[PDB]
């Protein structure tokens, strides 16, 4: 007549979970941990937009390929992207010297102003403005890295170079200039007079001597010859000092480096969404309450953690009836 | 389960507590119904919380891939590193999935846990007052009505009040 | 043990059964013998062929050596090359211990408590029509057979049939 | 009166495992997880017979080491096997460039097959068969590399060579050459006629000029020059420019690379067994159904994972009286 | 607790028992007083000991940072290095704080089951010569002397010395 | 009537422990396993005091930068201890050739000798005692590195060198050398008489020709011009030869190599404290029996395990009341 039960509670859930002993384990509760899912777009971080490069390569950016002017004035930016594999590199054919450590050392880096160290009007006794090729169009035009100058002989002379800059300000300077690898003997008399020539360049620390090579070499572009590219970060209160023969691609514009802080460069196909994030992968955006993610490793922002799973459910009920 | 209480002596759950988690169907004089037990419900929720945010809190400082570039001459330096990181994300890969699988199953047997000891604390709180029906019910020997359910349902029923029933 | 089951008020394991892990002894009046819980002896068997399967499939994603070469003026590099293999060779050698160990523990106390159980779900359904022993065995105030047997073993043995 | 029991199983077992508060825990079944034997013999990998250089090194095969000809075409492989110190690497002393790193393409190729770029008897006014050292033997006499000719002044006049290579094939082309260092002036003479001279090396990315290094050095094997060699990968549809007034050491073989796949390079001092298997370690092959190993962790093939423990035993039984 | 004893149907522990982790409070004719159980708390410190252990054997064999060194021209594999470093020390951080967090969670349903399980081999040594109470306590319903009280202590309480007493006080 | 009562331990403890369910559970007993004190001193290790460079960089040290002759003559060290930015390392300007893969050698040896290989003395054709800078003064006065010798110019002549030295030794030989960068052709008038020069340094396994390189430069203390030093192991009886016709900064003492051992450069602020100890770290040595420590984690000796928590405690007793 007189009774009572002690029992657990029951329901209609469908969620599983695994243990060690039993997968699909079907409980009361359970609580999902991983985030699988994002908007498929490129996106401003924290209001601040990405540095876009689209089909340019931080080389072509920072020297200038005629192809690449759409980035000639940049704004603070979040992260750089770059394509995997970028179309418009060097437009005339060669090598940047130590290019990694370059792209290493802007992952740090949110904002250039450019300054103009060596303006191309101040060039007396050479040629500054007939170094151009139709291995970098601008326009329909033949033409050049626009961020340094190909100079060339000037009736029939090349007098021996000397320009200094001293970094007056309270900011570090990255410093480009290069070497042109001509083709052959008589390609080097023609464009800088002298057979026999170097290029040397010194900072406190920078000890530099380049020799031109002269050799034959494939095509690239249309080009036999080459161009080799140098760099430096500049201190405040140190100075440059270039002398040269022949052969030297003379900076104009150097980049002052105006503010430093978290940010990458990304590898990644997208395109700008014109939405915001606080988290941005590769593959899109990221917009959750979760503690983990399985979208892509390479995150910038606050971001969910990065596990391989493609399943985890955390049991908080008990097992289902 | 690992208890014997939950899919064991006590064969199953009832579809019918909407109440909470662990609880009591009573079947007496002045109606019968379900009340869940919120002293040792809230108990478990607390537990469970925690060990979601202690679990979480754990992966915080787990490990971080970070884009790093070499040419193509310094390609045991692309492998090592990629070799590493990946080696890194397997390690917090294996041990988030772990935690987890390890954590579910005794989630699962801490339930089993209270539901037993719940009924532990009455069985014993009842002596030979009450059968032990043996699915998970107690009969009692005598009278019993809603403040008689109160009291039990609380843990404080007396023992020489209803001793001479028999 | 953690149950008190094996190794605890049942005081050892009977060389006798070998019909499976738990299970039961009778002596009714038609002679004796050994009894296996043939439906508990198997979800046991289930549960440890799970582990075993899971302690494999999470291992299979270890880190895996691959050698590489460095010349005499690239000791750093060599150094650090060497310390990130060896060091994942050990974190993945204490993941492997570890599980086992602890996995190890948790299928002994797994054991443990099914033999309780067992005795639970018995104990449960006889009640006053048989006498605690003590030492893991009952005592029937009523008398059993060969076809008492199969109802106990079942699960389905009626209490109220057996009263006086 | 009646009785029932409940009991559980017991056996002769002596079989141990571990858990953390107790150690060697006798139990009535247990599963061994840990592969702890080998053959010791080097095996073919899925019916494929490794390259085993025996006595040779990486170089000395490629290059064409004299006493290595046991390797000048070779078939097809499934991984490659060195010795800890090979007695052949390079008769003639000097250094390999970027050697580790052309070891570490090798990991990714299975075959090569040899091609003649610049044939021994294509040299008409240059010495071609006389660039020969007695630390080079041959069937004890002075020999050379074989894969490359070191040339020589031919009437007392060493003309500028030019020579360029076209990979017409659509496989990449690994192409080796080198440059001589001798060891005084009038060697460098005696050898070449012009005191001062050059190798330039082309390719659509290569752009190389190499000097001749004139030093006073220990011998060894007899000798006090030294010869450096330098490869490249030229890529499908890509040349390579060879121009030179001495000390060069001209290509004649390339190898193609014909099949690319997983491969490796094993270090160990075993021969070939004759036998097969699915699990290679440089101590020995594994034939094991067992989930983790504790040989060596260089393997190659379908391997269980390696562990360092030396024992690993899981419980499956209950724990035995 | 797992096991419902500690904290649960032995309501406290007692601040009386100076002799060992688990133990007995007789009550009799000559009087009451505490003592321990000599084996189970023995039993109990042999697998607590041998647990620290273990875990302190397992950490040997962890990561152990080396000083490296890079120039400015080396800032990709200087920041490689250091990532690497802090990764294996975040891994075995990880490994220490959580199997500290596990086997802390074990100790104590340890302790909680050895108590469960002390009072259960009374339990059933005294079987009905003796009441229930519940929480914890047994009142005989023949007389226990010092003697008597020592034997179920020492696990060799005999029965059938006082089944005919026993009976009758039913 | 007669009862008995089973119970557990109960005590004053409030020390407490964490679980995944609950934190701070007050437990009977628990054991700190954690390290966290140290004695703020640097300290002999097993009774061995460390070489403890003080103001000195590795550089300052072995080419004996005039300002650190405290260690011209050292004993038998158990680490060497390094501050992070140490005020003297080289004195005239310049770089230091593979400097950390040096470093990296010397945390692998416990004792030099220092031993005179060619005697300032033994330049009978080229000026010796006036290579001397007020960028490396000693009692005030022009001088410079005190292990090698900036030779120049004598009676307006600079002959050809060559030197050879041979170990004789059973001991590897570290030998230290240099070249002289000048800041235009006058000073390499000035100096070295010959306007193109060069330095050829051979070993067995080495073969080097250096160049000197004349830029423009910022003065560091006071200096325009930069040096550059070079290293190598010479091998037991091997030989390393020498030749040069300027800008030669020449060895005159070299490191024979007579203890090698476990051994490391510890950066640290500390300075020697007179204390000794079995476990040392960079901000203070440890005496402990506890498995870890949390204090540092590039330590040396027999130290407890490194991990970064601030707390952990093993229960051992009961939950307490
Ligand atoms: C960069 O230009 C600045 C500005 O004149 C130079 O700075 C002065 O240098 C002198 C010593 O050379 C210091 O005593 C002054 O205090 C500096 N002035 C300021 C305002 O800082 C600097 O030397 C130039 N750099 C080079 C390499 O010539
Ligand atoms: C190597 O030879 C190949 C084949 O002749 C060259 O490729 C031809 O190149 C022209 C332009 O140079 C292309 O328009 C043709 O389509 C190519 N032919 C084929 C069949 O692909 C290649 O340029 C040569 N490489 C060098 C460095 O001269
Ligand atoms: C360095 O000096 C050693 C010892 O004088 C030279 O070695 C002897 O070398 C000759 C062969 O040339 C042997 O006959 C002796 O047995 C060697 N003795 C020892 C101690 O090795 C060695 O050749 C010299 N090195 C150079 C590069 O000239
Ligand atoms: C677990 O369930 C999922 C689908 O719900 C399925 O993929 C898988 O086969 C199941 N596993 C088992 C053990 O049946
Ligand atoms: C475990 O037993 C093995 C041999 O069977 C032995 O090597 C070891 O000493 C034993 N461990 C202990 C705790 O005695
Ligand atoms: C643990 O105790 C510490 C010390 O008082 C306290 O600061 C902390 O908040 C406590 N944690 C919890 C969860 O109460």
């Amino acid at each position: 007549g007189d009774q009572i039960c002690i029992g657990y509670h029951a329901n209609n859930s469908t969620e599983q979970v695994d243990t060690i002993m039993e997968k699909n384990v079907t409980v009361t509760h359970a609580q999902d941990i991983l985030e699988k899912t994002h908007n498929g777009k490129l996106c401003d971080l924290d209001g601040v937009k990405p540095l876009i490069l689209r089909d340019c390569s931080v080389a072509g950016w920072l020297l200038g390929n005629p192809i690449c002017d759409e980035f000639i004035n940049v704004p603070e930016w979040s992260y750089i992207v770059e394509k995997a594999s970028p179309a418009n590199d060097l437009c005339y054919p060669g090598d940047f010297n130590d290019y990694e450590e370059l792209k290493h050392l802007l992952s740090r880096i949110n904002h250039f102003e450019k300054i103009q160290i060596i303006p191309k009007s101040s060039w007396s006794n050479h040629e500054a403005s007939s170094g151009v090729s139709s291995a970098c169009p601008y326009q329909g035009r033949p033409s050049f890295f626009r961020n340094v100058v190909w100079l060339i002989k000037k009736n029939s002379a090349y007098p021996t170079i000397k320009r200094s800059y001293n970094n007056t300000s309270q900011e570090d300077l990255l410093v480009l200039w290069g070497i042109h690898h001509p083709n052959d003997a008589a390609e080097q008399t023609k464009l800088y007079q002298n057979p026999t020539t170097y290029i040397s360049v010194g900072t406190s620390t920078l000890n530099q001597r380049l020799v031109p090579r002269i050799a034959t070499r494939s095509k690239v572009n249309g080009q036999s010859g080459r161009m080799e590219f140098f760099w430096t970060i500049l201190k405040p209160n140190d100075a440059i000092n270039f002398e040269s023969n022949g052969n030297f691609i003379a900076p104009e514009y150097a980049y002052k480096i105006v503010k430093k802080g978290d940010s990458a460069i990304m590898k990644s196909e997208l395109e700008y969404g014109n939405c915001n994030t606080k988290c941005q992968t590769p593959m899109g955006a990221i917009n959750s309450s979760m503690p983990f993610h399985n979208i892509h490793p390479l995150t910038i922002g606050e971001c969910p953690k990065y596990v391989k799973s493609s399943r985890l459910v955390l049991a908080t009920g008990l097992r289902n009836s | 389960g690992l208890f014997g209480a939950i899919a064991g002596f006590i064969e199953g759950g009832w579809q019918g507590m909407v109440d909470g988690w662990y609880g009591y169907h009573h079947s007496n004089e002045q109606g019968s119904g379900y009340a869940a037990d919120k002293e040792s419900t809230q108990k478990a929720i607390d537990g469970v919380t925690n060990k979601v945010n202690s679990i979480i809190d754990k992966m915080n400082t787990q490990f971080e891939a970070v884009g790093r570039e070499f040419n193509n001459l310094e390609r045991r330096i692309e492998n090592l590193n990629k070799k590493m990181e990946d080696g890194f994300l397997d390690v917090w890969t294996y041990n988030a999935e772990l935690l987890v699988l390890m954590e579910n199953e005794r989630t699962l047997d801490f339930h089993d846990s209270n539901v037993k000891n719940l009924y532990d604390r009455v069985r014993l709180q009842l002596r030979d007052n009450a059968k032990e029906l043996g699915n998970g019910c107690f009969e009692f020997y005598h009278k019993c009505d809603n403040e008689c359910m109160e009291s039990v349902r609380n843990g404080t029923y007396d023992y020489p009040q209803y001793s001479e029933e028999a």
